[PDB]
């Protein structure tokens, strides 16, 4: 076990036992029986793994955007910037989106229930590259830099999968009572840090004490 | 004899261990019973091979540039006569609709009169005149060939009859759209489709 | 629109009911001074009433040729016509309240039952395990699920029957 | 006028004996039990209908049930 | 100071103090952000 | 010995009881020939205020 989210007396019950990322924090309890916290580990893959390649589209593209090099627009409103082109993809992109997925999630959602449950002859004849060695974590994905014995490059994986999840609540918030895009929020809170905060001028709290 | 799995997988189904067509389909265990079963492999053939002859139905109007598939009761309304490749067949709708029902009850009467399990779904003799059923192997496999073919005829039918509703157009100008210009001519443009588009 | 009914801020028969509701203060007001607590206590009362008035209106409420605002309660036309908060979204609010008031009764019964005495427990509760129970409850809905799909929320003709 | 039914599961309490005021129940020997008791309703004809008895009976399910019936001026109560 | 407290866990009175609670807070939340019937 | 043993827990069958397919201490067991033998204790009580009653053998089954 890892060390303790609170460093001082706060027992754990059931994450004494090896997992990655273990850090003791489950005060509601919720991964008690093991069979449901099998399941939930697979969420904070998919979360982790999906919003952090989420957030470079809104941080690695927003630098180059404030610094002047692409003229390109904020996640906030990028979407109402592609229907409008003369040549645009109007709205069969949710349904496609779903269509999609639909055909690979059914694939990973058999595969927490059967381990290793693709057939001989089911798909055309790559169906032995898709068996996996452990869920969530599959062989024939990635091509290079999965051989080594102390797997627990997985730590780095998690580490920075929560931090990205706390960013897109952060992104999603600020720009629901700041108005502006994110990067443009870090460069007046270094200009100016005490005036442009979530107290005073981010109304999160109802304070209004003119005196 | 399993053609193979919808579900690479699944669980397998016992109810469904050894007949033609088997997938391991079967998930909400409708044919969990035996006798049940037998009566909907009845009622899939007879499903099928009513659609299969329906569906060429439909495109042979379209494709050989005769109308529509929807069109073809309409001249009762308007009074005139039907035709089958313009020969313009000269009975009435009250003698079609007479010989209808007095015909096909003398058939199907029949049919449910077999009271032999296995010839209720495959029968011999007269409906097989050239003799393609002697063969076992061939017979096996021209099962799984019937029931395949079939089940695009259904699911298809249904698609005539759903893409007519939200959409006028006929078949063969239905699909030009597709072809023409995929991304923007879909069922989820039809606005009647997909609720909130 | 929907149902033949007018929103609330082009209504005659609303702003009829405004200047009716501030009329009676104003009769009231003129009984007493200026800078008297009376006088302090009806204009706040109208201030509130002016207040109330334009933030229904604001809201796009929909008001009847009595001139009241009505509510609508199908998910469907209140997300087409933009009045989800009115009806739809307040069952939500209201069913994870109620969830976690079943979900924490459930769990004290469950374990003070598991010890000596459980009549006790209910007469002189035991306020630190409540209070527990009453802060491990922002979940609720987690948990039932885990209880329902692990098999342990029902019990199995272990219950008394009266034939 | 009322009927007085005891049952098997009696195990020779007494209780409703004590109980009902009209003397209508009386212990007899039997080998039922281990008090070798068991209770009876020879004089039913007396019987007010008052079922303080039942109320005496102490086993999950009554051994003594009565069962009102046709009235009388005994089960009635009356003075007159 | 053991029974005193165990008085206090008594039902009547931690009922009140339930009561005070939900009470104080629906009147508090009238008070602040006043008379609500549409959830914005 | 005839019957369960002291201390055990048994599920009564009654279909007459308060107590039916409900759990209880088997208090002691009479092997005099008696009819209904088994006594039997619960914590709850019955609508009179009883919490014991004398059960048979064919009446009651093991736990759960
Ligand atoms: C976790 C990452 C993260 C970061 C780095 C920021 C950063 C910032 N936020 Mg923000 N925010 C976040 C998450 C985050 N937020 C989330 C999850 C929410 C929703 C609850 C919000 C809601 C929010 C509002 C409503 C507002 C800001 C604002 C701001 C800016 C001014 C500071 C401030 O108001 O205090 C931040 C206040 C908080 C309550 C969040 C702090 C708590 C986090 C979780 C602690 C994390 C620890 C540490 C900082 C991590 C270091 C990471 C770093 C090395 C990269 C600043 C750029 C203000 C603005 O207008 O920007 C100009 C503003 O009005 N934030
Ligand atoms: C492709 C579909 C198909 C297939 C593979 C079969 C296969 C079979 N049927 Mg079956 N059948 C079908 C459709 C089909 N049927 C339909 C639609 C009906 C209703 C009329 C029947 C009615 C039927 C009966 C009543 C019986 C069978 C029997 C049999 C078996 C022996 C005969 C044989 O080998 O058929 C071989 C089939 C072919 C070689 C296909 C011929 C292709 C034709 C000529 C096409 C004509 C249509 C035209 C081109 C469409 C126009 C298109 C338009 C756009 C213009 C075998 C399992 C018998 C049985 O059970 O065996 C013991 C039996 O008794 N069938
Ligand atoms: C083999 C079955 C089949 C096929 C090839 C088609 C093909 C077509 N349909 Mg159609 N349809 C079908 C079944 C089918 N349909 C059924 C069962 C229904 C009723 C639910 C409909 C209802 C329907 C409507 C309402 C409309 C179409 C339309 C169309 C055309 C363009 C849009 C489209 O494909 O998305 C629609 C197709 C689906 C959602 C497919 C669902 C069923 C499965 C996936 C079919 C199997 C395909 C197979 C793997 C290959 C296209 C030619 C549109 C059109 O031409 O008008 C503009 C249109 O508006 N369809
Ligand atoms: C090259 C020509 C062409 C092009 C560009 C398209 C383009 C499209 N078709 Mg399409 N179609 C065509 C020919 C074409 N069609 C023909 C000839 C047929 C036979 C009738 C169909 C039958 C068909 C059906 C039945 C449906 C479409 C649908 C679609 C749309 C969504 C793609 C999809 O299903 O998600 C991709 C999803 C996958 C699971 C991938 C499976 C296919 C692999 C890549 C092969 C897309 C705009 C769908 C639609 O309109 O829904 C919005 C739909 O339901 N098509
Ligand atoms: C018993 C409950 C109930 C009742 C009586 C109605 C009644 C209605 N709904 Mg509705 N609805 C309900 C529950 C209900 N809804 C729920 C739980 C949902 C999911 C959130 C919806 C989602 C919904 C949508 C999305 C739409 C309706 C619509 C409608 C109206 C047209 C008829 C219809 O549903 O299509 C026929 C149904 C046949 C089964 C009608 C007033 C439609 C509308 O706005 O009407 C103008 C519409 O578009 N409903
Ligand atoms: C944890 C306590 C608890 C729980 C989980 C339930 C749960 C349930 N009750 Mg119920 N009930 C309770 C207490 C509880 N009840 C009490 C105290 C009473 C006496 C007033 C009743 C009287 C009652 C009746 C008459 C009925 C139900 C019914 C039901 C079922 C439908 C919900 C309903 O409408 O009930 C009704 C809800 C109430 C009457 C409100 C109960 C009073 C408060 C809000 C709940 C008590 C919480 C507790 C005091 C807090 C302790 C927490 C602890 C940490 C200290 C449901 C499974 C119905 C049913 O039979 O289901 C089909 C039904 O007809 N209950
Ligand atoms: C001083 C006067 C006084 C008054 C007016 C009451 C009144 C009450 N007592 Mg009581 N109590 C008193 C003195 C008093 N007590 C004293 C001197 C003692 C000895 C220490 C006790 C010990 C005692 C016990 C042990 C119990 C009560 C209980 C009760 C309640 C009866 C249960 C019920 O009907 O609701 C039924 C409740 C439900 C069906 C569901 C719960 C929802 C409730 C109504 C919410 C809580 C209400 C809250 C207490 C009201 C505020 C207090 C009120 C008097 C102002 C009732 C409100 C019973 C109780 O449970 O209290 C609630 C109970 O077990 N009292
Ligand atoms: C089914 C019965 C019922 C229901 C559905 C309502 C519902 C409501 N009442 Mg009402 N009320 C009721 C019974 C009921 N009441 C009764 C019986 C009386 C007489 C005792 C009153 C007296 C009353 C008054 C005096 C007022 C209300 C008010 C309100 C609204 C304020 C909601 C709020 O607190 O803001 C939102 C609160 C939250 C979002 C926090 C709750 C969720 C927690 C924090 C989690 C609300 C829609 C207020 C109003 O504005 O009228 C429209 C108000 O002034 N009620
Ligand atoms: C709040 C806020 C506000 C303001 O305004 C701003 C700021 C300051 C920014 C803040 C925030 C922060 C955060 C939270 C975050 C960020 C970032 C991250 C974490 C991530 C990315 C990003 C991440 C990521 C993961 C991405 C990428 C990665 C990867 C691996 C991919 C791919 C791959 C894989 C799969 C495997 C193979 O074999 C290989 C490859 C192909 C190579
Ligand atoms: C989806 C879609 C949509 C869009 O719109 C269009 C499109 C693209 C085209 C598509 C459609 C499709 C469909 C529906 C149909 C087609 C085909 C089929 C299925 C059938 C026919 C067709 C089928 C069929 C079966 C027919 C025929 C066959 C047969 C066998 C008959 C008779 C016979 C038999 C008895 C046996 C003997 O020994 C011989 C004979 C005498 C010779
Ligand atoms: S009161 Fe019941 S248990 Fe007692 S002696 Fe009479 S019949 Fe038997
Ligand atoms: S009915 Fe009354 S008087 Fe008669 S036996 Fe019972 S308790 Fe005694």
């Amino acid at each position: 076990d890892r060390p303790l989210w609170y460093p001082g007396a706060t027992p754990p019950a059931h994450l004494d036992g090896s997992m990655l990322g273990d850090y003791g924090f489950d005060p509601l309890r919720l991964g008690t029986n093991p069979d449901r916290m099998k399941w939930f580990r697979e969420a904070e893959l998919t979360n982790g793994r999906w919003a952090m390649a989420a957030v470079v589209g809104i941080l690695f593209t927003d630098v180059f955007t404030s610094i002047g090099l692409v003229g390109l627009p904020k996640w906030w409103e990028a979407g109402a910037q592609t229907y409008p082109i003369d040549n645009q993809t109007l709205r069969t992109l949710a349904i496609i989106e779903f269509l999609l997925f639909g055909w690979v999630e059914t694939k990973r959602l058999y595969d927490l229930r059967n381990p290793g449950s693709q057939g001989d002859g089911s798909f055309l004849g790559i169906t032995d590259g898709l068996k996996g060695t452990e869920n969530g974590y599959p062989g024939g994905i990635f091509d290079p830099l999965g051989y080594s014995k102390t797997s627990p490059e997985k730590l780095d994986e998690l580490q920075n999968g929560r931090l990205a999840m706390l960013a897109f609540l952060g992104f999603a918030s600020t720009a629901a009572v700041n108005g502006q895009g994110p990067i443009e929020s870090l460069q007046t809170h270094l200009a100016d840090p005490f005036h442009v905060t979530f107290a005073t001028n981010g109304v999160s709290i109802p304070h209004f004490t003119e005196f | 004899q399993r053609a193979g799995n919808f579900a690479p997988g699944s669980e397998p189904k016992e109810y469904l261990n050894d007949l033609p067509g088997n997938f391991n389909f079967d998930p909400l265990e409708l044919g969990k019973e035996k006798g049940t079963l037998q009566r909907y492999r009845e009622a899939e053939l007879i499903h099928c091979r009513w659609a299969m002859l329906g569906a060429a139905g439909c495109l042979a109007v379209e494709v050989l540039g005769l109308g529509n598939w929807y069109d073809a009761p309409l001249w009762a309304v308007t009074g005139d006569k039907p035709t089958w490749f313009g020969i313009e067949v000269p009975f009435d709708i009250a003698t079609i609709l007479g010989v209808e029902v007095v015909a096909m009850a003398v058939a199907e009467g029949l049919r449910n009169d077999n009271q032999d399990m296995e010839k209720r779904l495959y029968p011999g003799g007269a409906f097989d005149p050239l003799g393609f059923s002697k063969d076992p192997k061939s017979f096996e496999d021209k099962k799984l060939k019937e029931l395949k073919n079939g089940r695009l005829a259904m699911v298809a039918c249904l698609g005539f009859a759903g893409q007519h509703a939200a959409t006028g157009k006929p078949i063969l100008a239905a699909l030009g759209d597709h072809l023409s210009s995929p991304f923007f001519n879909n069922f989820a443009t039809n606005g009647v489709s997909v609720p909130g588009v | 629109d929907i149902a033949g009914l007018t929103p609330c801020s082009e209504s005659k028969a609303y702003n009829k009911l405004e200047r009716k509701e501030l009329k009676v203060l104003d009769k009231r007001l003129k009984q007493y001074e200026p800078g008297s607590a009376p006088y302090l206590a009806l204009q706040a009362t109208k201030e509130r009433t002016e207040n109330r008035f334009k933030t229904y209106a604001k809201q796009g409420l929909l008001c009847g040729n009595d001139g009241l605002p009505h509510l609508i309660s199908d998910p469907g036309l209140a997300l087409r016509f933009n009045h989800a908060g009115e009806v739809f979204i307040p069952t939500f609010g209201f069913l994870y309240v109620a969830g976690y008031i079943g979900h924490v009764g459930r769990q004290y019964i469950i374990l003070s039952k598991e010890d000596a005495k459980p009549t006790d427990k209910e007469i002189i509760l035991d306020v630190p395990l409540a209070l527990k129970l009453a802060f491990q409850g922002w979940a609720w809905p987690l948990a039932s699920i885990q209880e329902l799909r692990n098999g342990s929320l029902l019990e199995k003709d272990e219950n008394i029957t009266v034939s | 006028a009322h009927v007085v039914k005891i049952y098997d599961t009696c195990i020779g309490c007494t209780q409703c004996v004590r109980a009902c005021p009209l003397d209508v129940l009386e212990m007899v020997p039997w080998d039922g039990c281990k008090a070798a008791q068991m209770a009876s309703s020879p004089r039913t004809e007396d019987c007010v209908g008052c079922k303080r008895c039942e109320t005496a009976c102490p086993t999950d399910f009554l051994s003594v049930r009565v069962y009102l019936g046709n009235e009388s001026t005994r089960s009635l109560g009356l003075a007159y | 100071m053991k029974d005193f407290t165990t008085y206090l866990s008594t039902a009547p009175v931690v009922g009140l103090g339930w009561a005070i609670f939900t009470s104080g807070l629906l009147i508090e939340i009238n008070r602040f952000f006043p008379d609500p019937l549409v959830f914005s | 010995e005839i019957g369960p043993k002291r201390g055990s827990l048994v599920k009564v069958l009654r279909p007459e009881s308060y107590w039916y397919n409900q759990v209880g201490k088997v208090v002691s067991v009479d092997q005099s020939g008696i009819r209904y033998p088994v006594v039997v204790r619960f914590e709850n009580q019955n609508y009179a205020g009883v919490s014991t009653n004398n059960y048979a053998l064919d009446e009651i089954e093991e736990v759960k």
